[PDB]
């Protein structure tokens, strides 16, 4: 893969909207959306979200997971424990991403939101490198990554995997 | 064209209580292909203070110390002749007291530590260059 | 040893990495056929006179001489199967049709290979869906959006739009167009995603 | 199979042949039946287009849904055309009973991939050549695909009793477990038949 | 810019202080020892000022600027703030944008400047942009230095009811003035330095007209023509009639390309011919 | 983007027919000792006696090779011998790999087919000398961003130089959607030509 | 107000500096893997853009202020230690 199709998949995540036009029922052959009530909050997913807020139709709005308290709560979670610690959502990237991009005005506090979520990155990458070099190290065979999402798997798996199976040719070029 | 070998490796062919106790363990040396013992008494048949030892043995024998004493050089070495002067009694009492202190040289090859006078910087203080 | 003129084939491919059709090697390749049959000649001679005469202590130049065209069967199809790759990607890239850069270093057989994958690719795509399936060839990149801005970079003669509402493309001069047929356009250098 | 769920298992049949090292299972079903909500949804838009912002939702969902579908498609005619002796034959000598991995319309494409190859081969080297080498097999110059490949995945069957074995020697194979929702580090070799069989997926 | 290469080259304290001549240079030396800016960092950049500086600068230049004869020094405008360092005034992005659109060494045809510049409005681009602010000072430094020349050297012709001049090719950085666009601000700026300069007091009602060559090859030139200068001028042109009517009696070769009349191409050898008749029109 | 060379099997049981790296890389000569005479061929080094110290192709050594040694015997270059290999236990981590190369994996894995009696040791310093140089590629690479990486990449084979430009391409490549650079349409293959 | 510090008094202001750059550079790059765990020391060089002075420049009211000059180098001494 690579980072514009997992940005790809991040766009089905649902998020909430404050539409500004009146319309009726749409039939999406992947579910159901409205109606849009001006000034009436609506769940959508999130590549219709942000493809309203370019044309200046609506107004985002953040969700549950991101708060400034909470997370100054996951940051140290993730600090003390010593294995990959379960995440607001699985595409918390990505949404921090597009969603601090686009409507950076209708989130209150989003350069610190922004740290933060920065903060967590910075250190489940470090986990992964401390895990992707035991393997090797100890030659190990097999390996549980517990709440890894696809972003950090994707950032340096393409490499890894490809340096493993070098490794296991080396280490079975004998038995014949 | 780098020497990473006093032999050159192309055509040879043509507390401190642990240190000390696992020396001497090192310079047993019988029991395997008895390498040393046919050292030691070498030397004594020759008269000499120091012996040449091969770290590249140390390292098949014993990795934790062979690491450790190419990076504390100090407290290994003064771990290192002791151990000796006692393997030395453990054959001739007699001559290991002819002798105020024996010594032991190293040879073999060092892994980053084979340095030019150029690249000899401050991060190898107290460790074995060659 | 032998075997010094294919490796003269391989050695230059190994030196574009990129995946740019170099020219083709006629010279070489009839060179190193010619030394196929040569030895191939110079071997049977002395095998039939293996049979008359006794002349058992030759079998090693026979596999001396027997292995060493095997090398240079492999080292003349690899090289014609290699270059058979980097033109495939011309169909993926460029487009259904190549300017004459390229149709001037294939050799002249390479064309037919082309044109017939070119035309059963073309009878695959067109055999998925109902009405004339789906041209499986744009579509590179996720979309982003439903508009794209573009802008020329070269002339170019009259671009269509399907409802017959031509539009001219000047140079430096950029248009508001649905994605849904700038990417033909793009991917060879015409236009440019400017708006990005 | 509510039209809301085809998604959900194409996205699903999409990144597993973006990641297995071999050519999968052939979903002939899905793919003829998205090109329907396709096939008619273009029509229910070009009849009453007299409206200018719900044709705007439903064309980017068409194009989200068409360009899925497409790449997907085209992830497969990689692993024909660099396999292509080693699927004819494994599609020639099928076992009766066991879903094929090559549509009807691939097959045809394959046959004449291999057609086009061999008769483009035989007029350029094979032909001046020695008239005992002028025949090649390609059972041995198109290397086998390579099932010995490390892969991430996620299980959504719970599962037990899976067999790894880290190398050569038969006795330093311990057995392990698969929880629910998992996510693992193993050979593709060892969990085959598992994402035939949807117990797993290669994210 | 720093602060000291930014009064040598404002066409407003570049003329009152009459920063071409050396009796009056003194006078910029005086107007900063008043204020206590040391001649050292006043020569510097002005982001690397020290910050006990630059605390009331914006009044104590107003203030010091009254002893002198210069009471409209603060204008209003506005000013922009993206992220930690962008700081925009409303006049910078001005002279950068009127600046990459009229550089003069050319890169193929008319239309791939305007790209350019219209590319570096948008805040995805601030590295055109904070480019097309090196153009702008290698403008304004090489402008000082031509209105330098046709001030120590008397080449404001008083040919009647109106002023009148003319560029040698010889003199360094005059190819840069050859567009028809980039010159009606040297001339804009010619006249206001001139009208503080002159001791008369008809020429300081005049308006100017200016020529500089455009083409080599064809042999021609560039005419403009700019109202009488005041400081409450009603900014009421009047010479895309003059240069008509003229071009009409003379009967020469004339082109009236631009949107805007003021600016014409006229043959080399047709410019006496041409501006004769035009002295007599204008009368 | 779609150009997919054919990969390199010389690390497994047999190289690949197609391949050009292998190709490539068994031309490289290897010391051999004949047991016979070399009747009508002796040209080259006519016949040629038996027990002579001779230098062949690899891929020629492969045939004329069989379990009694017929034909000819094998001796491991130097690179492979008792020597080097206690030089690649000190520390891997300086050695020149391109000069002694460049494909030390490609042919060290090869040398297998030769049923000499010290495999069950060469196949113990590749894999501890590949796993030695890891710790090194896996974080010069993924950690090199806009730098001159021709540097860091002078001592490699060409089983490390695949890898060190995967760390690349995935680095360039998450640095370049940060950037929200990642969602304009480029040419893909025609910007080579230019 | 930092960047004034910096050019007022660098030599008591540069140690905060340098002792904030150990302290950030153990929250990014922890947990280090496994032969490396004790934090290191940052050298924090600095750049800057602005106009430089000249040696004929250097009053004794510039002692202990950050200053920037041009020149060439013309001798090297040999590293020792310290």
């Amino acid at each position: 893969m690579d980072a514009a199709e997992v940005e790809f998949l991040a766009e089905k995540e649902l998020v909430t909207i404050i539409p500004n036009f009146s319309l009726d029922k749409i039939y999406l052959i992947g579910g159901d959306l409205g109606p849009f009530n001006p000034g009436l909050p609506v769940e959508v997913p999130l590549w219709l979200a942000i493809n309203l807020k370019q044309r200046q139709k609506c107004r985002l709005l953040p969700p549950e997971w991101m708060d400034v308290e909470k997370l100054e709560k996951m940051r140290d979670h993730e600090r003390k424990e010593e294995t990959f610690t379960p995440m607001p959502s699985p595409y918390y990237m990505e949404l921090t991403k597009l969603l601090l991009n686009h409507a950076s005005d209708n989130i209150p506090k989003a350069d610190e939101i922004r740290t933060l979520v920065k903060d967590m990155w910075d250190t489940r990458i470090a986990k992964l490198r401390v895990s992707a070099d035991s393997f090797v190290r100890q030659q190990e065979a097999h390996a549980k990554l517990d709440n890894l999402t696809l972003m950090e798997i994707n950032t340096s798996g393409t490499f890894l995997t490809q340096a493993l199976n070098h490794m296991y040719k080396l280490r079975t070029n004998l038995q014949p | 064209m780098l020497p990473r070998s006093p032999p050159l490796p192309r055509g040879n062919l043509w507390e401190l209580r642990e240190a000390q106790r696992d020396y001497l363990d090192f310079l047993d040396d019988e029991e395997d292909q008895g390498i040393y013992q046919s050292k030691v008494r070498e030397l004594i048949s020759d008269n000499q203070y120091r012996l040449i030892v091969n770290v590249n043995d140390l390292r098949r024998k014993n990795e934790k110390r062979a690491n450790r004493l190419l990076n504390n050089a100090f407290e290994e070495l003064v771990a290192f002749q002791r151990a000796l002067k006692d393997f030395v009694a453990s054959i001739d009492a007699t001559y290991a007291k002819q002798y105020e202190e024996f010594y032991v040289g190293l040879e073999g090859s060092f892994g980053s530590k084979h340095v030019s006078p150029r690249t000899l910087t401050s991060c190898f203080l107290s460790c074995v260059v060659c | 040893m032998f075997c010094e003129k294919a490796m003269e084939l391989i050695r230059e491919l190994h030196r574009a990495p990129e995946g740019q059709l170099p020219a083709f090697n006629e010279d070489g390749l009839r060179q190193v056929l010619e030394e196929m049959k040569a030895l191939y000649e110079q071997n049977q001679s002395d095998v039939n006179e293996a049979k008359s005469g006794g002349r058992s202590d030759l079998i090693p130049t026979i596999k001396f001489r027997h292995c060493s065209l095997l090398r240079n069967r492999r080292c003349t199809v690899a090289y014609l199967y290699d270059r058979l790759l980097r033109i495939r990607a011309l169909r993926w890239e460029y487009g259904s049709v190549l300017p004459n850069a390229l149709r001037f270093h294939m050799a002249a057989e390479e064309m037919e290979w082309f044109n017939n994958y070119k035309r059963s690719l073309a009878t695959y795509m067109r055999s998925l869906g109902g009405d004339e399936g789906l041209d499986i060839t744009q579509d590179m990149k996720p979309p982003k959006s439903l508009y794209i801005e573009v802008r020329c970079l070269k002339d170019y003669g009259e671009f269509e739009v399907d409802d017959g509402t031509s539009v001219l493309l000047k140079k430096n001069s950029q248009h508001f167009l649905p994605r849904w047929k700038c990417e033909q356009l793009i991917r060879q250098g015409v236009l440019e995603h400017i708006l990005s | 199979l509510t039209p809301a769920e085809l998604i959900e298992r194409l996205e699903q049949a999409w990144m597993n042949e973006k990641f297995a090292p071999e050519l999968l299972e052939s979903k002939p079903e899905i793919v003829e039946c998205v090109m329907e909500q396709l096939e008619h949804m273009e029509e229910n838009l070009r009849r009453a287009k007299r409206e200018d912002l719900k044709v705007s939702i439903h064309q980017m969902e068409m194009e989200r849904i068409r360009y899925v579908l497409s790449s997907y498609l085209r992830c497969r005619l990689m692993k024909i055309e660099k396999f292509f002796p080693h699927v004819l034959e494994k599609e020639k000598t099928r076992p009766e009973g066991e879903p094929s991995s090559l549509s009807p319309e691939e097959l045809a494409f394959a046959r004449e991939f291999m057609a086009n190859t061999e008769s483009y081969l035989k007029n350029v080297a094979l032909k001046h050549m020695p008239p005992n080498l002028q025949k090649v097999d390609l059972f041995r110059a198109v290397p086998k695909p390579d099932l010995d490949s490390y892969v991430f995945l996620r299980v959504r069957e719970r599962q037990e009793n899976i067999l790894v074995e880290p190398d050569t020697d038969e006795q330093r194979d311990y057995v392990i477990d698969l929880e629910k929702g998992s996510q693992h580090l193993i050979r593709y070799k060892t969990i085959a038949p598992l994402v035939a069989s949807g117990a797993v997926q290669l994210i | 810019w720093s602060l000291h290469d930014s009064l040598c080259n404002t066409s407003y304290t570049a003329a009152r202080f009459k920063l071409w001549s050396v009796h009056g240079q003194k006078r910029l030396q005086e107007f900063l020892a008043d204020m206590g800016l040391p001649l050292k960092q006043v020569k510097q950049k002005f982001q690397a000022m020290d910050i006990s500086l630059k605390e009331n600068l914006r009044e104590m230049i107003e203030q010091s600027a009254n002893k002198f004869g210069m009471k409209d020094m603060r204008v209003q405008t506005f000013s922009i703030h993206f992220g930690f360092k962008h700081k925009f005034l409303a006049s910078d992005v001005v002279f950068a944008t009127m600046s990459l659109m009229e550089s003069p060494e050319k890169d193929g045809s008319g239309t791939d400047h305007f790209i350019q510049a219209l590319d570096s409005l948008s805040r995805s681009n601030l590295d055109k942009l904070y480019h097309g602010l090196e153009l702008a000072k290698k403008q304004l430094r090489a402008t000082q230095q031509t209105i330098a020349s046709c001030l120590c050297t008397n080449l404001v012709i008083s040919q009647g009811p109106f002023l009148y001049c003319s560029l040698m090719e010889g003199t360094p950085d005059v190819m840069l003035f050859s567009r028809p666009a980039s010159l009606s601000l040297l001339s804009k700026h010619l006249l206001k330095s001139f009208v503080c300069s002159t001791k008369n007091r008809r020429c300081k009602l005049l308006p100017l007209v200016m020529a500089a060559p455009l083409s080599m090859e064809h042999g021609t030139v560039t005419v403009v023509g700019i109202p009488p200068e005041t400081d409450s001028s009603d900014r009421k042109n009047f010479f895309g009639r003059a240069f008509e009517k003229a071009a009409e009696s003379t009967s020469s070769r004339m082109l009236h390309n631009h949107f805007d009349l003021s600016v014409i191409e006229l043959k080399a050898e047709d410019r006496s011919k041409f501006l004769d008749a035009l002295i007599s029109l204008l009368s | 983007e779609a150009y997919f060379r054919v990969e390199s099997g010389a690390l497994g049981p047999e190289e690949n027919f197609l391949s050009l790296d292998d190709i490539l890389m068994s031309h490289e000569k290897l010391p051999v000792r004949t047991e016979t005479a070399m009747p009508r061929l002796g040209a080259f080094f006519n016949a040629v006696p038996q027990g002579s110290k001779l230098e062949l192709p690899l891929w020629l050594a492969k045939g004329l090779f069989d379990n009694k040694r017929r034909i000819l015997s094998v001796e491991l270059p130097k690179i492979y011998q008792e020597g080097w290999r206690t030089v690649f236990s000190a520390d891997p981590n300086v050695v020149d790999l391109h000069k002694m190369g460049p494909h030390f994996y490609g042919f060290g894995s090869q040398l297998l087919h030769f049923d000499s009696p010290e495999n069950a040791d060469i196949s113990q310093s590749l894999l501890q000398t590949f796993i030695g140089r890891f710790r090194r590629i896996m974080d010069s690479s993924q950690n090199a961003y806009n730098e001159d990486t021709s540097a860091l990449v002078a001592r490699l084979d060409e089983m490390e130089r695949g890898l060190f430009q995967t760390g690349q391409k995935g680095l360039n490549d998450f640095q370049c959607w940060e950037k929200g650079q990642a969602s304009q349409i480029t040419a893909s293959n025609l910007v080579q030509n230019y | 107000d930092l960047a004034d510090y910096l050019y007022k008094q660098p030599a008591e202001h540069l140690q905060l500096l340098e002792e904030a750059a150990k302290e950030v550079a153990d929250e990014v790059t922890r947990p280090r893997p496994s032969g490396e765990e004790v934090l290191q020391d940052i050298q924090v060089m600095l750049k800057s853009d602005a106009s430089p002075s000249s040696i004929r420049s250097l009053k004794s009211d510039m002692m202990s202020h950050l200053v920037k000059i041009p020149g060439i180098i013309i001798a090297a001494s040999a590293v020792r230690a310290k």
